[PDB]
RNA sequence: CAAUUUUU
RNA sequence: GGUGAAAUUCUUGGAUUUAUUGAAGACUAACUACUGCGAAAGCAUUUGCCAAGGACGUUUUCAUUAAUCAAGAACGAAAGUUAGGGGAUCGAAGAUGAUCAGAUACCGUCGUAGUCUUAACCAUAAACUAUGCCGACUAGGGAUCGGGUGGUGUUUAUGACCCACUCGGCACCUUACGAGAAAUCAAAGUCUUUGGGUUCUGGGGGGAGUAUGGUCGCAAGGCUGAAACUUAAAGGAAUU
């Protein structure tokens, strides 16, 4: 279960929220592992893989939208996407597909 | 808080006009301009401008979709009628 | 050496009638009913107008050119009895015996999945 | 007034190749005039017939058979497949009571243009030393297997064109492989296929026509 | 174009004619069936928002998905001005007064000590212009439904 | 008063199960009740099978047998099953003759 | 006499004692 | 198929 | 066509039939049982997501956190309502064909409301196991589901099974010491050898779940609930 993963990221991976934050993070290539919303604006989603094509960083598409990623990462707001810059204990950065 | 008991929505008619019709305007005023959540957006402000016509504040991308609420009762039939239907005429 | 033809007795209740056609299945061929052979209407499914129907059935087919036919027994069928009817074997013996061979022959009765309400109601059929 | 049956052509058909010898019938259409012809006339019917006469096989008197027939020519029109289903009888001469049954499809995009609902069916035997009378599996193995039944027969098709899966229906040889796959978790009764029905004809397919024959 | 899309898609603006730029089911929500495909001769067999069946063409247009504005004649106008509001850019077709209250002259069912029409209601196609109110041509009258697809 | 110890038709704990439908009045019973006896005899005559034979290509080819089950109300259930009565005794029995 | 149709009369010749609550009151 | 009344 | 027997209705404009497709919506056969799950009503064709519950396992944990409940509350079959969608089959009202003395009843052929779905309703059913909820112990006997523990055990380490045991189920059979009015009962037992707690209900049958008063409903109706008068049974079980 992702969804059993995704959770223990809040312990002590170094995560961030936002979106110029998650660019800014992925700025200097130390950040791995973006994570994204279904019912982003389409025309803001292609400049993520673009440069994630650079970075070569995995971004598995998440099954829900931006509303159900809220719940879903503990913070209450409408957290578009997230990026992973460290997760120190995890399982996800290489069990995932 | 809670001013009146029964009527609340459509309370501003009065005494006038029936109350059989005022109780399935009543029904249907409430959702006539009540704030949905259009999903492309993430957000819930998404309000009437006419009748056929919705428009979110933010993000100003205006949906056509149906006279009183945001989709029909039929609209969510046909929108899995071809769903039903644009697999096996490719595969 | 012999043709093969598809009889599709209609087996039923109040009437018996039977039709001969190709292997296919679309080009009929001589449909005697209960109302040909007698005129009464309250023995059509009784044996004696099965018996005077299938050998009529087969001589019918006979300047045709009927030789074998792989007959197919279907009861009342969808939601009612299920059961093959008083002439339903009256039909068949008389066609053996009428000089006409058979050969690979089963039922095709509908089974339902059993839905859409019967007639009578709830309470049965008083009667 | 006229006795039309002296109007028909006292025509033939014809089994597909991947049998044994294939003169499997006869049949009685029309005359070729004018007004649509007698050529184009049928081009949709099936041949409801039974495997005892095109394999010569008395075990397999049941699995009637139904055929796609498309052309017309020269005295002759020739076949291609459809499907199969048991005979009425076949099926309820199993099912008795105190066992269960699991019954589990997946329909599959085959190699060519076609696809195909197919099913199976179970059965549950107590190998003997025994003593109960219902026969039943955990209800969790009954949802164990019904989900490895949908990947058996996702291996045999999607490739290798049905024209010789049919090459594998008539010896039961994926009835054969359940009872592998099926051999360690609840054993089983003899197990079958019961049914395959096709939705996806493509197109007219004269292609395919000189295959089912030689 | 309708020949190139499979059965039972649910359809609008669909035309009777092809080429000529939308004639069938664009009011405010209803839809329209395709129940078909003749091959030969390309025509096909189309309900409509009614019930009366009809043939047309292969080629004939048409687009997927019903129309908007849906659910809208149940609720109640409540008043007058929402009536008359309503008949704003159409017609002067409202009010409509009655023609048995009318003078025995402007309308041919009026006058009396009481108001009765007298006459009948339904008044053949063979009346012709001038005389014929009432009611039109007609066989069923009385409460009780004519539904499609009847049994 | 009471008659039957198993008081109505096999069914303890459960509530309601679902109808089911007999087969000689259109009943709608609930479906543990009424009587499930099957029917297998043949599809034959007296039996006629020497008849059968020699007008039999593929020779004899079946035997062919049939199979069939019966609901039945509670009225037309001892009108045309011959038992009609059961002693007081032999009421407690669960004998299948 | 099933109860049913004892209670069907006394059910229906309520309302008729109950609907003199509106004309003479 | 239909069969009712026969009277502290 | 349909019945015991016939009549509606349909049909040379191709009926009833045979094949080929395709659609509508309902519904989940055959497996389906002395069996499962849920507080109850109810619950059956698959796969996935969300949360929940039971049973057992333990030498984990907290230490009376507990049993029932007036007032007050969540759920609650079908029918019915109010408003839209959908409306196959059945089918109150009604139409119509036999039936007889009458049949607007039974039987026949049709058919709107309802049946299906979403939102608001209604709190009633033989909602029956006519057995309130909990705790102790008291005879056996074989099955059966789910968990668990063993056996020089067959099959292919493995999973199902065979046997022995135990827990908690749902039931069954024998028997009575016991219980009662009997029928019957493992609880309806451990009750004049009368007291383990704890909520409710009944005092002859009628009037009647009626009148007035209140409260909840949009209405149908629901809850609480007499009196006047009337009169010896109504009644429960069992033998002939
Ligand atoms: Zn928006
Ligand atoms: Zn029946």
């Amino acid at each position: 279960s992702i969804n059993q993963k995704l959770a223990l990221v809040i312990k002590s991976g170094k995560y961030t929220l936002g979106y110029k934050s998650t660019v800014k993070s992925l700025r200097q290539g130390k950040s791995k592992l973006i994570i994204i919303a279904a019912n982003t604006p389409v025309l803001r989603k292609s400049e993520l893989e673009y440069y994630a094509m650079l970075s070569k960083t995995k971004v598995y598409y998440f099954q829900g939208g931006n509303n159900e990623l809220g719940t879903a990462v503990g913070k209450l707001f409408r957290v578009g996407v997230v990026s992973i810059l460290e997760a120190g204990d995890s399982d996800i950065l290489t069990t995932l597909a | 808080a809670k001013r009146t008991k029964k009527v609340g929505i459509t309370g501003k008619y009065g005494v006038r006009y029936g109350s059989s019709l005022r109780r399935q305007v009543k029904k249907l005023e409430i959702q006539q301009h009540a704030r949905y959540d259009c999903s492309f957006c993430g957000k819930k402000t998404v309000k009437r401008g006419a009748a056929g016509i919705w428009t979110c504040s933010c993000c100003k991308k205006t949906v056509a979709g149906g006279a009183y609420t945001v989709s029909t009762a039929a609209a969510a039939t046909v929108r899995s009628t071809i769903r039903r239907l644009r697999e096996m005429v490719e595969a | 050496s012999q043709v093969f033809g598809v009889a599709r007795i209609y087996a039923s209740f109040n009437d018996t009638f039977v039709h001969v056609t190709d292997l296919s299945g679309k080009e009929t061929i001589a449909r005697v009913t209960g109302g040909m052979k007698v005129k009464a209407d309250r023995d059509e499914s009784s044996p004696y107008a099965a018996m005077l129907a299938a050998q009529d059935v087969a001589a019918k087919c006979k300047e045709v050119g009927i030789t074998a036919v792989h007959v197919k027994i279907r009861a009342t069928g969808g939601t009612r009895t299920k059961t093959p009817g008083p002439g339903g074997q009256a039909a068949l013996r008389a066609l053996a015996r009428s000089g006409l061979r058979i050969g690979r022959i089963e039922d095709v009765t509908p089974v339902p999945s059993d839905s859409t309400r019967k007639k009578g109601g709830r309470r049965g059929r008083r009667l | 007034v006229v006795d039309p049956f002296t109007r028909k052509e006292w025509f033939d058909i014809k089994a597909p190749s991947t049998f044994e010898n294939r003169n499997v019938g006869k049949t009685l259409v029309n005359k070729s005039t004018g007004l649509k012809s007698a050529s184009d006339a049928l081009k949709g019917r099936v041949v409801e017939v039974c495997l005892a006469d095109l394999q010569g096989s008395e075990d397999h008197s049941f699995r009637k058979i139904k055929l796609r027939v498309d052309e017309v020519q020269g005295k002759n029109l020739l076949t291609n497949f459809h499907g199969m289903d048991f005979t009425t009888d076949k099926l309820r001469s199993m099912v008795r009571k105190w066992q269960t049954l699991i019954e589990a499809n997946v329909t599959v995009k085959t190699s060519d243009d076609y696809v195909l609902r197919i099913f199976a069916i179970a059965f549950t035997r107590k190998q003997a030393n025994q003593v109960k009378r219902h026969s039943y599996a955990q209800s969790s193995h009954i949802r164990a297997i019904r989900k490895v039944i949908s990947e058996i027969l996702t291996k045999e098709v999607q490739g290798s064109t049905l024209a010789q899966l049919t090459s594998k229906l008539i010896p039961e040889v994926i009835n054969k492989e359940i009872e592998n796959a099926t051999k360690d978790i609840f054993p089983l009764q003899n197990i079958h296929v019961r049914k395959v029905k096709l939705l996806k004809q493509p197109k007219f397919d004269v292609g395919a026509l000189m295959a089912l024959h030689g | 174009p309708l020949g190139s899309v499979p059965e039972g898609t649910i359809v609008s603006n669909v035309e009777e004619k092809p080429g000529d730029r939308g004639a069938l089911a664009r009011a405010s929500g209803n839809y329209v069936i395709i129940i078909g495909h003749n091959p030969d001769e390309n025509k096909t067999r189309v309900r409509l928002p009614s019930g009366a069946k009809k043939v047309i063409s292969s080629d004939a247009r048409g687009v997927i998905g019903v129309i908007a504005g849906g659910g809208r004649v149940d609720k109640p106008l409540l008043k007058a001005g929402r009536a008359f509001h309503k008949y704003r850019l159409k017609r002067n077709s409202w009010p409509k007064t009655r023609g048995v209250a009318m003078n025995p002259v402007d309308h041919p069912h009026g006058g009396g000590n009481h108001q009765h029409i007298g006459k009948a209601s339904t008044i053949s196609r063979g009346a012709v212009s001038g005389q014929k109110a009432g009611l039109i041509a007609a066989r069923r009258t009385g409460l009780l439904r004519g539904s499609q697809k009847t049994q | 008063p009471k008659k039957r110890a198993s008081n109505g038709r096999n069914k303890k704990g459960r509530g309601h199960v679902k109808p089911v439908r007999c087969v000689n009045c259109s009943k709608s019973i609930p479906k543990d009740k009424a009587i499930k006896r099957m029917a297998i005899r043949n599809i034959v005559e007296a039996a006629a099978v020497r008849d059968l034979s020699e007008a039999s290509v593929y020779p004899e080819y079946a035997l062919p047998k049939t199979y069939n089950k019966l609901h039945y109300c509670v009225s037309c259930a001892i009108h045309a099953r011959i038992v009609r009565v059961r002693s007081r005794e032999d009421r407690k029995n669960r004998a299948p003759p | 006499m099933r109860a049913k149709w004892r209670k069907k009369r006394t059910r229906r010749l309520k309302r008729k004692r109950r609907k003199v609550r509106a004309r003479s009151k």
